[PDB]
């Protein structure tokens, strides 16, 4: 016959390989494919949908809806309200639609969108600093040090929300989904620009946050997600 | 299969990484070394 | 002729006894193009204020001196507004014009290897598995006087290797000519010039954590006075950043 | 393929511009050929350096690692740091971009599973570990008799090349856990092994072939035996036992001769 | 003015207006400066360039 | 590898006249470099004797 | 004495009354002289070679 | 420039401090043409194996040394395959490239006359009518150290004249410039090159019996050390036969 | 593959040494022997 050869990997079964296999049930006619609303051809379209960051995850508030909102009040001096260390493996991002698509992939590139919405009455007002400390920098712990990075200032009224874009700033072309000091992504922190002023002295306000991927976001090296674990058999 | 008194360069797995050694060689010059001068 | 003049803005080198300039890998420093870019933010080009000659401290070259090295960008971290741009940015790139200067007399004999090593990863001074410390690989402008091979070199604190024959990395001196280099032979020339582009597999990285290049001056043949009472000669190093870029403005990474 | 140039004829020459003079100081190699020095004949020279190009030179599929199945389980973190002969050949260069095809040579029998565990997650730590059940971790099932498993890993950089040498750190100045060299710069994954039978021997040899290589900045070849991996440390501590404590050997390949000029 | 076997490198710096007289060669090299090798040509020239806030400088 | 069948010969250095320094006891140092010409060619890639591993790297 | 030190790369020459053989470089790529160089340590990966050698002496 | 390179096959002279080459009588060596030929047999041209530089023994030049001479083809009679072709042939011709080499220092003073004399017929060392012996006019590569004029020079055995002022033939030195010559002035040049064609009134003659040329090196001004302890300097002579021919192959005329 | 009422000469390993026997025969003559004469 025709001379052939069987190089290494010929009789292999690779779980990720792409091959054609014999059809059992030949002649079988599948049921017709109708139109269904919602067709999704890529899972990065789920990461580009906003989803709430559990910004309040702490000892008491995890397990409750209150883990999604922070309290803001009027203060005499600027404070650091919130810190969102940028890691897709951190519970803050890892539990979102963005972060839980990215936890199936070993590393990523592209820009993040974080949107802050304040839930207060209509007579409350405020200015906030939202800063992004680029990779390699120290978490600021002062508003003078925070404003030296990528930052926005959002006035509060008449529109609920504002969006800081976390732009892609990286030495290398990809960032590891799991936090390390080599590829680390930096920090997003929330500050008072002026103050949160309610209509009454003790008044308060709530801030939510959502994250989505920008269109330039890309992932690679599909892996198991740490976001599922099976300790028992399902019967 | 992937691509093309004859020859045939055929990729069985349809990936550029899955190919064998790259035997097509053009780029070269020693002068980056041995003569690394302005003038 | 042997004359040379190199003007990088605000500053001028004039070398009257000179070789050709080594252009490392036949490559001049360029700004990072858009094809090769990673980060989306518009970088800053300081140009004439950062790109200019920074002369470091001179080192005394003596009988029995084993050599010196400087790390780049490190050596320039305190130098002018170039060093300021290192601390206030995530990332940066640059090429360098290294001008090494040693003059003696027609009665002096000696030879120096002046080489630039990309990614010169040192070796620990000896023994067990220890990363050489950040403190020792970042001496700043002062560089590192190579001391020498001894069983008595202090192994504490993650110190780098002192042996110039093995290039401190475990590879023979004398093969160091594979890197951009010139020899200063006191018989021939009193100086050297190497123009190195930006070398890295990354478009820009952190100027403080990573040392792209290393400037290494090894006394290939010792310094003979001849008949003169001059047993030592200075060696001055002058670095010009060229086509330096910085991006990711932040708080200074200083203390 | 590129053949070496032919030798051209040359006669006696009286020239006021010597080609045999020069300056070693300029930093350039000699341009001299035998036509400058002696009187030569035309030689038609068909020799090639094809076997010296970086594809052929680094393209032979060396052994990177060995593991032993302990309780029908093994683990290996992919790297070339462990084997001196292939580590020396990669380190002629500062930067390498290559795909690698991984062949597994095992003396076991029955049935084996290899799991490629991408960075950033937890691997199976034993056989029968539930993590051997994976949706998205690529694995290979093979029977060692009748064939050797082989797969290609493309180039996973985070950068445009792999660092063979890295003069930086992964953390800032004051951090006490700083790591020096290429270990933080990339991680190529790890290979987990288990046997689903008992059968044959426990030895697993991992052979890796760089392919599609691009090499960048030539370096002096390693002049000294390696001591630790991810180091460049060449000082070798032979014994911890006693008065020879803190005595180090360089272990180089230079050999002496009795006399210069008598060789 | 020396003999023909003497040699030297010198830094000639110009500290621009508004600056402090350096008192260190690290501080002097941060201004306009030249470096003149000494041999085979007698002289070297630093140009003190015009650097001024206003258009004229008082004598 | 050196053998008597293919052996390559010898390069030796001699005084043509003399090395004369400016002072009687004066001395001089000679270095030497080697490179391949462009016609140099190699074949049959093998292991280099210039590396040896007696220990495991851990 | 000189192996392990930088002085292994240079030889001493003085004035002598009669010609002497200063140095011998037996031509083998396996000899330490050549085997440790860039030339010789590329050639030690290959079983045999052809072509011309360039040796440059600097004093 | 002062640089020069002369490559005669298998061998290369390199002179970095040099004058123009003297081409004797404006004539390069040629092979004997058919118009001028005598013998009917086809001559042999050894070319690269005979035509190449043969360096002789060096002579120590000192205070008070009167000079040296070499006879050609004689000096080459034991040298390589050129000297072999002298013994196995009746006749032969050749031109020569004589390269004389003396280097000292910028503290040394001295001058040498390097001349090539066609048919330099010596004079007997003194007294009665005696042919100078074959043994003395054929020293080989060693040449003859000229000793000097004395009443005490041994007159035995047909010895040649020792007085360099009279050129050993009875004609004044200082008129020796009528022959192809150069001066080596230590202030100026360290070497000399003379290309002499084949000079004779005969197309070829016996290489052993007749000495066509003579190379004569006379210390025109003595050797002053200056301030150095070097009172002597070597003088090396290097001869290349060029366009050498041989005819009349026979048994070697050797013993 | 390497090269070419038909026939196909195909080299699977793309080396001239890796081919089988060389069956294409032209050169011959006994006269180098049996008649090795000037005239």
């Amino acid at each position: 016959g025709l001379p052939t050869r069987l190089p290494s990997g010929s009789q292999q079964f690779m779980t990720t390989e792409d091959e054609q296999s014999p059809n059992i049930l030949p002649g079988f006619h599948p049921s017709k494919k109708i139109h269904i609303p919602g067709m999704i051809t890529n899972v990065m379209h789920m990461a580009r949908v906003d989803s709430f960051i559990p910004i309040n995850n702490i000892q008491g508030e995890v397990g409750k809806v209150s883990m999604y909102y922070i309290t803001v009040t009027k203060k005499t001096v600027t404070e650091r309200i919130l810190v969102l260390p940028l890691e897709m493996s951190n519970t803050l991002f890892a539990t979102t639609l963005l972060g839980e698509v990215l936890n199936y992939y070993a590393n990523w590139s592209g820009s993040i969108t974080i949107t802050f919405m304040c839930v207060c009455d209509a007579f409350s007002t405020g200015k906030f600093l939202v800063a992004y400390t680029p990779p390699g920098g120290k978490l600021p712990e002062d508003r003078k040090q925070a404003m030296l990075g990528v930052h926005i200032i959002w006035d509060l009224g008449l529109q609920s929300s504002c969006t800081i874009v976390v732009p892609w700033i990286s030495s290398g072309f990809y960032r590891r989904t799991k936090a390390d000091s080599f590829t680390h992504g930096g920090y997003v922190s929330l500050w008072y620009q002026t103050a949160f002023v309610p209509p009454v002295s003790g008044g308060t306000g709530s801030i939510l946050a959502t994250c989505s991927a920008c269109p330039d976001m890309s992932v690679r090296m599909l892996r198991d997600s740490p976001m599922m674990e099976q300790k028992n058999e399902l019967q | 299969g992937a691509q093309v008194i004859k020859y045939f360069n055929i990729n069985y797995y349809k990936d550029s990484a899955s190919s064998g050694l790259s035997r097509q060689d053009f780029s070269q010059d020693p002068s980056k070394f041995t003569q690394p001068l302005v003038d | 002729d042997r004359l040379k003049q190199i003007t990088i803005g605000n500053s001028t080198i004039t070398t009257q006894d000179s070789l050709h300039t080594v252009l490392a890998y036949g490559e001049w420093p360029t700004y990072l193009s858009d094809i090769d870019a990673t980060s989306v933010d518009k970088p800053t080009h300081p140009e004439t204020s950062a790109d200019r000659f920074y002369t470091l401290d001179s080192v005394e070259w003596q009988v029995g001196s084993h050599g010196w090295w400087w790390k780049l960008p490190d050596a320039l971290k305190d130098m002018g507004v170039f060093g300021q741009n290192m601390y206030y940015h995530s990332m940066g790139r640059s090429g360098f014009i290294i001008h090494t200067q040693c003059n003696a007399t027609k009665f002096h004999s000696g030879a120096l290897i002046v080489a630039v090593i990309p990614e010169h990863q040192l070796a620990y001074v000896g023994g067990v598995k220890v990363n050489v410390g950040y403190d020792h690989t970042h001496p700043g402008q002062s560089g590192h006087q190579i001391r020498g091979p001894s069983q008595s070199n202090d192994r504490s604190g993650g110190k780098p290797d002192e042996d110039p024959l093995f290039n401190c990395n475990g590879t023979l001196l004398g093969n160091i000519t594979i890197f951009p280099h010139q020899i200063i032979n006191l018989r021939t020339n009193n100086s050297s010039t190497i123009v190195v582009p930006y070398i890295n597999c990354v478009p820009m990285d952190n100027m403080l954590k990573h040392n792209n290049l290393s400037l290494v001056i090894i006394p290939l043949v010792p310094l003979r006075p001849g008949s003169s009472g001059i047993n030592s000669v200075p060696i001055t190093v002058t670095i010009a950043p060229y086509k330096s870029e910085f991006s990711g403005a932040m708080e200074a990474q200083r203390q | 393929v590129l053949v070496v140039p032919d030798t051209k004829p040359s006669g006696p020459q009286h020239t006021t511009k010597p080609s045999i003079l020069g300056a070693m100081e300029i930093g350039a190699s000699s341009n001299a050929t035998p036509e400058s020095t002696i009187e030569t004949r035309y030689v038609y020279n068909t020799n090639t350096n094809a076997e010296a190009d970086v594809e052929m030179f680094l393209g032979r599929s060396a052994l990177w690692g060995k593991v032993t199945l302990t309780r029908q389980y093994a683990k290996w973190e992919i790297n070339f740091q462990e084997q001196a002969h292939i580590r020396k050949k990669f380190e002629f260069f500062t930067y390498l971009r290559f795909d690698m095809e991984v062949t597994i040579v095992t003396n076991n029998k029955g049935l084996m599973q290899i799991m490629f565990v991408p960075p950033g997650i937890d691997h199976p730590e034993t056989h029968d570990d539930r993590k051997w059940d994976s949706a998205s971790n690529p694995s290979v099932f093979f029977q060692p008799k009748s064939g050797f498993p082989r797969f290609t890993i493309p180039f996973t950089g985070l950068a445009s090349a792999y660092y063979m040498f890295y003069d930086g750190y992964d953390k800032p100045k004051g951090s006490d856990n700083n790591e020096y060299g290429i270990a933080p710069t990339n991680d190529m994954g790890l290979l987990c092994f288990r046997t689903l039978d008992n059968s044959g021997g426990n030895d697993v040899k991992i052979y890796v072939k760089p392919k599609h290589i691009t090499a960048w900045v030539p370096r002096p070849p390693r002049a000294t035996q390696y001591t630790h991996k991810y180091s460049t440390n060449y000082h070798y501590k032979p014994n911890s036992s006693g008065p020879d404590e803190h005595v180090l050997k360089d272990r180089h390949f230079i050999k002496t001769r009795p006399l210069i000029s008598s060789a």
